[PDB]
RNA sequence: UUUGGUGCCCAUGUCGCUGUGGAAACACCUGGUUCCAUUUCGAACCCAGCAGUUAAGCACAGUGGAGCCGAAUGUAGCUGCAGUGAGAAUAGGAAAGCACCAAGC
RNA sequence: CGGUCGCCUCCUAAAAGGUAACGGAGGCGUACAAAGGUACCUUCAGUACGGUUGGAAAUCGUAUGUAGAGUGUAAUGGUGUAAGGGUGCUUGACUGUGAGACAUACAGGUCGAACAGGUGAGAAAUCAGGUCAUAGUGAUCCGGUGGUCCAGUAUGGAAUGG
RNA sequence: UGGAGGUAAAGCUACUGAAUGUAUGAUGGCGCCACCUAGGCGUACUGAAUACAAUUAAACUCUGAAUGCCAUUUAUUUUA
């Protein structure tokens, strides 16, 4: 579970992901990267599931770089309660993912194996994924 | 509230002209300044008044 | 005076030792300071007066005591409560109180063999520490209940430390 | 650390800042510069940043007790009918030679 | 304004020499055992 | 025109590195007995003297090291799909500039 | 039931100003005769080398650094020769006023040139009507206290009022 | 037409928090021998500090628009 060790302010404004990927536009460390075509919020749990999928299918030869991180927290009002009279406690952390952010990327392992690893990863994430390759 | 203020009065004519603030707990000394007095028309020594 | 020997020989000596052709590229000794660090005045042991008097006795400079510029809870020294003392002596006093050490005091040390191999700053300064002020002649046996040392420095007008080597060697210091 | 001359320039900057902020009338400021060898004076007319008159030891005088750099500048300004100035010690202190200059300047028809 | 400093002298006990600079002036021309040319590190 | 002073400008003005110069000047320097002064001291302030100095400050030439500045194109946002246009990045500039005064020129 | 009830600063507040919610964070119900006013002088904390007691860390000198220091206190804004630290002298932490503006439903709040009296600091210009700025406080009635070129139920006083 | 401003966006060796990797590796922890204290050995790991590449922010800012706003100019209109 990825989680900031400690944050300044516990209850911040939600960040709309409707943009075109300020930062992380392009793959930067490996040969192949996973891109999104619809911005969304993927929490720490989904990052964990994607990471473990890539690691399990990667074998003991290659490397995986995670680019996004659940910097932002998020709240959830307890159930069966009227509205108002405060702001609910923070529950789960989430990484904002704009459209077109290369979030995962792999290295040092055959081509087809990397494509399969990325496909096995992007099925855990809600964002409609896509495959990009490093430039030259 | 805390009633920390105090009043200064001239000594020649004994009016109670001025008002100021003084914290007794540190400097127990009675203030003795010299300021303008409207009756006396000059700078006279003012000293504290209860 | 030791200044006599300097202004008689040293200028020519170190001018010829290093190819300068500038009579005062030779290093010049600029000031000397004395510090003790009287920290046994937690609140008031003797309130530093013994230190002030004895340091007045050794040097013609009137001693001055510095106030703490920090706040330390580990001791009773926070934001005030002056500790230590400081002399910054010069003129005839600088040259004379210097030799008065090297010709009187250091032969009277517990063991004066050698130093200054590694005590240079590397920018033209030097320091000497003394573990007890009772050794020096300008004092009687009576003192504070504790006897402390001294911190003295030699700062010159050159930044290259080998020049300081040359100046202090030309002045016959114990290396 | 400082060079005894950049520091003096700094004190002068302090003084000129106070003057340029405070001088509500258009009084011409009378700057004196003190050098180890001798002394000089110039009268900066602010609000136009030009110089009106000046004086120095180099008016065929000797090495600066030479308050003569006061009488001549007093004459030059009173010929311009201003005679209401404000003094400027550069970075120096209003003492010694500067005082001997300023008093001579005052006692010949100036008002400052 | 300070203690009465002066030009006091000294007296060597072994080096057969003398010094005279400044100290408390109550003990003019004082003798000390280990002189200026006494300590082995000074000479030798 | 060059030197010194100084105001305006606020780094394309700096920080530094290598050399050149000091007649007049600017500092250094020499002394502290005087006016004056140090939380203590002729360091500094302040006097009165210029024997020596180009060492250092000051100026001048070269230095593309750091720092600084930064075009065009293209892009992101905008405001009724065209005009608007940045940031970051880049080529690259850059060893300051504007005046007045005193000198010898 | 619980919580809150006035005032101050940030964010929300959409690049003027304003702008709600049981929206997100926090403070005040002051403190200082010097932490006021003025003249003069001085300008970081930190780190590295160097040094008896003395230690991670006291202090000492040296450089380095461009503010991470300080600014009585909450946060913000501003401020490195200042609005910060030290010193000498004082008390303008004045009286009587107030053109012209700000923001305001009213009440109230805020800023202030300039003028007269008599002062402080300073050679002088100048500065000073409390502090670097923003909170630090509560109407009216009633009654009391001090001064008085006010009246005093016929007159002189007094009581009682102003 | 001039001007206040600090948003959208962007950026983070330009500070504050958060924070990914490679290289150098301190602080340490696992063992470890001497020695009973001053300490050495390689550290599958936590990562001081720095370099290089790459990130996030209502209460982060070296930077930064357009619209909107204020006042003014010119033309026209309205007596509110
Ligand atoms: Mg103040
Ligand atoms: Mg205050
Ligand atoms: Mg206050
Ligand atoms: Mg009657
Ligand atoms: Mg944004
Ligand atoms: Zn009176």
């Amino acid at each position: 579970m990825l989680q900031p060790k400690r944050t300044k302010y516990r209850k911040p404004h939600n960040v709309s992901y409707e943009g075109k990927a300020k930062g992380n536009s392009y793959v930067a460390f490996g040969e192949y990267g996973l891109v999104a075509t619809k911005g969304n919020w993927i929490d720490a749990r989904a990052i964990e599931s994607a990471r473990i999928a890539i690691s399990k299918c990667l074998g003991k030869t290659g490397k995986m770089w995670i680019r996004i991180f659940p910097h932002m927290s998020k709240t959830k009002k307890p159930l069966e309660v009227r509205m108002g009279s405060g702001k609910g406690n923070p529950e789960f952390w989430v990484a904002v993912v704009k459209q077109g952010t290369v979030m995962f990327e792999v290295a040092n392992i055959p081509e087809s194996q990397m494509i399969k690893a990325l496909t096995r990863a992007g099925h855990k994430l809600p964002v409609t994924w896509k495959i990009l390759k490093r430039e030259e | 509230a805390v009633k920390r203020s105090t009043r200064l009065g001239c000594n020649d004519c004994r009016e109670i002209n001025y008002l100021t603030f003084k914290n007794v707990k540190k400097n127990p000394e009675k203030l003795a300044l010299n300021k303008f007095c409207s009756r006396c028309r000059k700078v006279v020594v003012h000293k504290e008044v209860k | 005076n030791l200044k006599a020997h300097y202004q008689k020989t040293i200028a020519k000596e170190l001018q010829k030792s290093f190819a300068f052709s500038s009579i005062m590229q030779v290093p010049r000794l600029e000031k000397i300071v004395i510090n003790m660090g009287v920290g046994d005045a937690i609140r008031d042991s003797k309130f530093l007066e013994s230190a002030l008097n004895e340091l007045h006795l050794i040097s013609g400079q009137k001693p001055v005591a510095t106030k703490a510029k920090n706040a330390i809870s580990t001791y009773k020294l926070r934001a005030g409560q002056l500790i230590g003392c400081k002399v910054t002596l010069r003129g005839e006093r600088m040259w004379a109180f210097l030799e008065k050490l090297i010709y009187v005091a250091l032969p009277r040390v517990r063991d004066f063999r050698g130093l200054s191999l590694k005590s240079f700053d590397g920018r033209g300064n030097y320091t000497i520490g003394i573990k007890e002020q009772i050794i020096f002649p300008e004092i009687v046996y009576d003192d504070i209940k504790r006897i402390r040392g001294f911190d003295v420095t030699l700062v010159t007008s050159t930044n290259k430390d080998s020049e300081a080597l040359a100046l202090l060697r030309a002045l016959n210091l114990p290396l | 650390m400082k060079t005894r001359t950049e520091q003096r320039r700094l004190r002068h900057k302090r003084i000129v800042k106070k003057i340029r902020a405070t001088n509500h009338d258009n009084r011409v400021v009378l700057m004196v510069i003190k050098s180890l060898n001798h002394i000089s004076v110039q009268a900066w007319d602010f609000s136009q940043n030009i110089v009106l008159a000046s004086s120095s030891s180099l008016a065929l005088k000797l090495k600066n007790n030479a308050k003569l750099v006061g009488q001549d500048i007093a004459d030059k300004l009173v010929k311009l009918k201003l005679t209401n100035v404000v003094f400027d010690t550069g970075g120096s202190k209003y003492h010694g030679r500067i005082a001997a200059l300023a008093e001579a300047a005052r006692e010949r028809g100036l008002n400052f | 304004f300070h203690f009465p400093s002066q030009s006091v002298s000294f007296k060597c006990a072994s080096c057969s020499n003398s010094f005279t600079i400044e100290s408390t002036l109550k003990q003019k021309e004082i003798t000390i055992d280990i002189c200026g040319k006494c300590h082995p590190f000074y000479i030798g």
